[PDB]
């Protein structure tokens, strides 16, 4: 239990650090989704211009 | 007037020539107006291309 509680309290911290880290990935992924709405508006402005 | 029988042949040739030039320079003045409008169409369009 001495080294089971040591490795498990380290596996606690390294897994509660993922619940923030992969949420920081999600926050960046919502910001590229928002950039795709601008590319679609901009390519529609370029397409009516080139026509 | 012996040589007036040639001055009519000459002044006929000038009178028939000058009258062709008189309508031909009006035909050219008409073409210059039509060119001017079509250069303005080119001018207008290269402004629309500049804004595009």
């Amino acid at each position: 239990v001495e080294e089971g509680t040591k490795l498990a309290d380290e596996a606690d911290e390294k897994l509660n650090s993922i619940v923030g880290a992969v949420e920081r990935i999600n926050e960046m992924l919502q910001n590229i989704a928002a950039a795709i709405e601008e590319q679609n508006a901009a390519v529609d402005e370029i397409t009516t211009a080139m026509t | 007037g012996s040589h007036m029988k040639d001055v009519q042949t000459e002044t006929f040739s000038v009178a028939e020539s000058i009258e062709e030039i008189s309508k031909a320079n009006e035909e050219i003045t008409n073409q210059l107006l039509g060119i001017s409008k079509e250069m303005d169409n080119i001018s207008t369009r290269i402004e629309s291309i500049s804004a595009s």
